[PDB]
């Protein structure tokens, strides 16, 4: 069963220190390592996301992938950085310099090597292993060019475990970059052929919901990393704990991707509420699938209403009634009944773990797989033509030996998917 | 004498949990007595890691939980072949362990559910391999198929239309039963709001030990297990009756204890006790084996199904004169404390077979066929092992069970 | 005549074929972790023809995860009227025994009967070359 981690980049090392946070308190895990957790219950399975070294120390396997060294120097400085062992920072030395090819080739290509060895010397760890993570963001250096060329590589060595992504996709409005589209468009294309879940949350989006669902003043980076970690957690571990139907990964992947060409999904979380109106009553199962549906509440930018959904599978995760969950689901599906595609039967997959997280009465992870969607790789798709036209900065990349026509293809490749998307939608 | 039992997928076991207590219980077997007689199995961990862990720990001999560490899934495919491969021995031999052991034995009484992914793959062909190395025994099997509406899966109808064409072949006699349908109950004639697996797995438990607890137990008239196949099928053909219990009342709103024969019985037949969403007030019923436990003096009961018998509204087949075996076992319906059922003093599991289960196939046929016309999920099948025959080919077949079902009506 | 003519319809045949592979219906092909034989056996007689010869379905899984599989497909050569070797071996190992037949793939899977003629076509076009 057990799986192992991949923090590639500066924002996928960042996100990957608030998760770590997370997990390791559901399971009372001290910075130390050693467990002081409630109950048994939690132990047993840690297994999936530890390894002990010494009856105390469980150190959690991660891998930390990054060419500025100053990064890992905040995160083995951080408040859980004792709780790596030192192998596992893999850094650089040079900088992450913004280019995409800079990752992955050059650079990147020199790294590769030391990553490889360490998730093989990861995987003969235990168990059967099931699969990685990989976090990162497609902005970055290392991540978009370095990191897409890593999976590469490891969708060779076991092509047969699952993939999951999570992408922080670049929310083309609120930009940050000035090489945006070259960044997107070249890893996008590698991307859609080697990976079997990916989580694209559109940065702003996640900005929004702080700052108008919860309602903070403000939003730093460390908060919205803080929710999004526990989306992830949201998905997973959850399942690494007994419950009433409990179906992960395998099941949640083959639940939801008709058609192979991957399809990406869009995380949304729920019981996420104002600090000031926590207050108010609720919390019963009705709000929770109220929130969920809720544009306002996608952790990605498009707003479902544009798209249809194709097949959508909420995580649950308290104590409750199989049936007024159901019952639920079936409402939903009737008075929004135009927003479904139709030759799906019955599209929610409803899974229902037990374990509540922590403070929580109960939660429910969403993860929806719209062809609202499209509209990103428009925007994307965009971008990258209205420059492409006029080369602008190409020659930060042509320096690099990659050709243009890779320009085109990921292009080319990258529309056509865009192409797909509609065709099921009507 | 007894008559071994097979609890298969992230759903049947939890029904074995649930069964397997009140079945105990009604032996009044001491939380550590003699050890039960079955298996289960299934590929995730997860499930069956509770009954080593929780109470009733001691009460099994290792051995018999199975258990993959692989991935189950969902999806026949892999259950079937590429994982489900790797158990199947293991399996095997502990029932043969298990089956050399008892001294005649009855058969299998199977636990398998559509929805789980071990549930459909798996099971499969697990009875393939029952049907050679005890082709002579009994295999009834209780399965959980899926509501119309409700569901909880997007591979649904793919994960039972495969297993369909395969288990009418092996199998001798299916019960049917759906979550949906038995919300409703719970609702309506029990009044309760928190419906969970859990609740229902103690009513499917009930129906259970109709036959063999019971059975078990000497009393008037005791029925047996070739006597129901030889009762309900009426062809050759694996046929699926569908089960109802009924003095489920809710106790303390149950001071209504003028409570006889006659009513429990008659409260069978209306369709709010249905136990699968057909309702057979447009089928034709074919042969029913009323197992009565608890005081029942047969005459009452040979006149409440005179009764019946001319109410008219019901249809009944026209070439079968008098179907109606009749049970009587004797000791009353037990009650498990956690339990929500009254302490009744008699109850009624009719079973029957019915034309009406042509409605249960369609709308579970009509779902495939969407899919299948945009050959949907496919590529996950597929690159597993399976082939796109066993999809046309158990539609095909479905098909033709659908067809038997009509034809049974109206021969004259 | 100037023509040799001899098997053109089959010039036309394996043309038609090759423009018959969609694809989406190679996306949905190389994401089958392990199929039915009757799919093995097809991408094995593809690694002969496109010269990489024999391979193992571990290796069948390289083969089809390169960067070129697509590539390679649609770009695919006019005419391998320069007989290679492969033309003995591909009826030896795949010609040669009946369960490479279009009924048995077909049924095996769906998506293969497009590739199942394209590569039909390049064999009963190399006989026509002796």
């Amino acid at each position: 069963r057990e799986i192992v981690h991949i923090q590639a980049g500066q924002c996928g090392n960042q996100i990957g220190a608030k998760f770590w946070e997370v997990i390791s308190d559901e399971h009372g895990i001290d910075p130390t390592g050693s467990y002081h957790g409630d109950s048994d219950l939690q132990l047993e399975r840690i297994n999936v996301y530890y390894n002990e070294a010494a009856g105390n120390k469980y150190v959690p396997r991660a891998i930390l992938v990054d060419l500025e060294p100053g990064t890992m120097d905040s995160v083995r400085s951080g408040p859980f950085g004792q709780i790596f062992r030192p192998d596992n920072f893999v850094f650089g030395q040079s900088g992450a310099g913004n280019n995409w090819a800079k990752g992955h080739y050059t650079e990147g290509a020199e790294l590769v090597d030391s990553v490889l060895d360490v998730v093989r010397k990861e995987s003969e760890s235990c168990d059967c292993l099931q699969g990685f993570q990989l976090t990162h963001s497609l902005g970055g250096g290392t991540g978009s060019g370095m990191g897409t060329l890593l999976i590469s590589k490891i969708r060779e060595e076991y092509p047969d475990r699952i993939m999951n992504t999570f992408s922080v996709v670049p929310s083309p409005k609120v930009s940050d970059t000035v090489v945006e589209p070259y960044n997107a468009t070249l890893s996008v294309h590698q991307l859609v052929e080697n990976t079997d879940e990916t989580y694209c949350i559109d940065n702003e989006a996640l900005y929004d919901i702080c700052f108008r669902t919860l309602k903070l003043t403000t939003p730093t980076y460390g908060d919205l990393n803080h929710l999004v970690s526990a989306t992830m957690s949201g998905v997973t571990t959850c399942l690494r704990f007994p419950g009433q139907l409990n179906a992960d990964l395998r099941k949640l992947a083959v639940n939801m991707v008709p058609f192979p060409r991957l399809h990406f999904f869009m995380p949304g979380f729920a019981p996420l509420t104002s600090r000031g109106s926590q207050q108010y009553r609720a919390l019963t199962v009705p709000e929770l699938t109220q929130q969920m549906f809720d544009a306002k509440n996608m952790m990605a930018a498009c707003d479902p209403r544009h798209g249809r959904y194709l097949t959508v599978a909420a995580v649950f995760r308290g104590r409750m009634s199989m049936k007024e969950v159901d019952e639920q689901m079936l409402n939903v599906q009737n008075k929004n009944s135009s927003y479904f595609v139709e030759w799906i039967p019955n599209n929610v997959k409803t899974a229902v773990c037990d374990i509540p997280p922590r403070g929580l009465k109960m939660s429910a992870t969403f993860i929806g797989n719209s062809t609202a969607i499209q509209e990103l790789f428009k925007r994307i798709s965009e971008q990258f033509t209205a420059m492409f036209r006029r080369k602008a900065f190409l020659h930060w990349y042509t320096g690099e030996g990659m050709d243009e026509m890779e320009f085109t293809e990921a292009e080319s490749n990258m529309n056509d998917l865009v192409s797909e998307y509609q065709q099921y939608q009507d | 004498r007894e008559c071994i039992s097979i609890h298969v997928g992230q759903a049947g076991v939890q029904i074995g949990n649930a069964c397997w207590e009140l079945y105990c219980l009604e032996h009044g077997i001491q939380p550590d007595g003699h050890v039960p007689r079955a298996v289960f199995v299934d590929l995730e961990p997860t499930v069956i890691d509770e009954v080593r862990t929780g109470t009733y720990r001691q009460l099994f001999h290792p051995e018999q939980l199975i258990t993959g560490k692989e991935d189950a899934a969902n999806n026949y495919a892999r259950g079937h072949y590429t994982i489900g491969k790797e158990i199947i021995d293991l399996v095997l031999d502990r029932i043969r362990k298990l089956a050399d052991q008892c001294t005649g034995l009855q058969g299998f009484s199977v636990f398998h559910s559509f929805g789980g992914g071990t549930g459909s793959g798996f099971t499969s062909l697990l009875m393939e391999r029952l049907s050679v190395d005890y082709g002579k025994k009994s295999k009834l099997e209780f399965s959980i198929y899926p509501a119309p509406q409700v569901s909880t899966a997007v591979v649904e109808p793919y994960n039972s239309i495969l297993t369909t064409h395969t288990t009418l072949e092996h199998s001798d006699c299916a019960f049917m039963v759906d979550n949906e349908a038995i919300y409703d109950i719970c609702r309506r004639n029990l009044d309760i709001e928190r419906p969970t697996y859990t609740n229902l797995n103690r009513l499917i438990g009930q129906i259970v030990s109709s036959i063999t607890a019971s059975l078990r137990f000497d009393g008037a008239l005791n029925v047996d297990l070739t006597e129901f196949q030889t009762n309900l099928v009426p062809y050759p053909r694996g046929h699926f009756p569908l089960a109802t219990y009924a003095p489920v009342i809710s106790a303390e709103k149950a001071y209504h204890e003028q409570l006889s024969v006659a009513e429990i019985t008659n409260a069978c037949f209306e369709p709010a006790n249905q136990m699968v969403k057909c309702d057979p007030r447009h089928g034709k019923y074919m042969a029913c084996c009323l197992l009565y436990r608890g005081d029942v003096v047969p005459k009452d009961v040979n006149a409440a199904i005179a009764t019946i018998k001319t109410k008219r509204t019901i249809q009944f087949v026209d070439w079968c004169p008098t179907g109606f075996k009749v049970g009587i076992n004797y000791e009353p319906p037990t009650v498990v404390p956690g339990g929500d059922l009254a302490k009744v003093q008699r109850a009624v599991c009719m079973l029957s077979n019915t034309t009406a289960i042509a409605e249960a196939w369609a709308r579970l046929d009509h779902k495939f066929d969407l899919m299948y016309a945009k050959r949907a999920f496919v590529h996950w099948y597929v690159g597993e092992g399976m082939e796109e025959g066993e999809f046309s080919e158990a539609r095909e077949d479905m098909a033709a069970l659908e067809k038997d079902y009509e034809e049974v009506g109206v021969d004259s | 005549m100037k023509s040799i003519q001899d098997c053109e319809p089959t010039i036309l045949e394996a043309q038609r074929g090759v423009k018959n592979i969609k694809k989406q219906q190679l996306t949905e092909i190389r994401s089958m972790v392990n199929p039915p034989s009757g799919v093995k056996i097809v991408m094995e007689a593809v690694c002969a023809i496109l010269g990489y010869q024999f391979s193992n379905w571990r290796d069948i899984q390289q083969f089809i995860r390169k960067d070129d599989f697509i590539h390679n497909i649609v770009h695919y050569d006019t005419t391998l009227h320069m007989k290679p070797q492969i033309r003995k071996y591909m009826e030896e190992e795949f010609l040669s025994d009946p369960n490479f037949t279009y009924e048995t793939i077909n049924r095996a899977s769906k998506a293969c009967g497009p590739l199942y003629q394209w590569v039909n076509a390049q064999i009963n076009f190399s006989k026509c070359l002796e």
